[PDB]
């Protein structure tokens, strides 16, 4: 296919753990550990010969 | 050598003018100074 079904991308958005009580510009690297779950449905109509 | 109006007791002279657009006069004092205009709590991303 020149234009196949597109890639479906999914990601859990980060959730900063409690930050320092005093501003720090260094990169944030403390996050609430989490995962996600759910159902996914895919329907395809096929043509028979 | 200028046309001028003449008056006797009973006469009077009147005239009105309109000021041109001009900036307001700054009737205030600054509560900060050029040098001390940054955030006292945070670093810069610039180096010297």
């Amino acid at each position: 296919l020149k234009h196949p079904p597109p890639q479906i991308l999914i990601k859990n958005t980060p959730v900063p753990a409690n930050p320092p009580a005093e501003f720090s510009a260094t990169k944030f690297a403390s996050f609430i550990t989490q995962y996600s779950t759910g159902q996914v449905s895919v329907e395809i109509e096929w043509e028979l010969q | 050598y200028f046309p001028s109006q003449m008056l006797r007791t009973g006469n009077n002279f009147t005239f009105s003018y309109t000021f041109e657009d001009v900036p307001f006069h700054s009737s205030y004092a600054h509560s900060q100074s050029l040098d001390r205009l940054m955030n006292p709590l945070i670093d810069q991303y610039l180096y010297y």
